[PDB]
């Protein structure tokens, strides 16, 4: 998702796609910057679409 | 004078094969297939050399 919508004292669900086995990226909601920081696991399905 | 039946371009049905079962394996995939007449398989890939 590209563009959300924030109100209030209130959560977001975001979806994305990495490449690496740790996701420690940058997030910017709307201006603010977050370290987003942990560990990914490998897929078990082999070959997608 | 006139040869007559020209080739017209026309529509016309050929046989859809059996669906293959596909068994997915790290970097590769199975073929199980089923054809009671032959049928042409082509693969390549996509990157740049296309086997």
């Amino acid at each position: 998702e590209a563009t959300t919508h924030v109100t209030a004292t209130g959560s977001i669900t975001l979806h994305f796609s990495t490449s690496s086995p740790q996701a420690n990226f940058i997030v910017s909601l709307c201006g603010k910057k977050t370290t987003c920081n942990a560990e990914c696991k490998p897929p078990a399905d082999h070959i997608i679409g | 004078l006139h040869i007559p039946f020209r080739l017209t371009p026309t529509v016309c049905p050929v046989p859809l094969a059996h669906t293959p079962t596909v068994t997915k394996w790290f970097k590769g995939i199975t073929l199980h297939l089923t054809a009671t007449r032959p049928t042409l398989l082509t693969t390549r890939k996509l990157g740049l050399r296309a086997d």
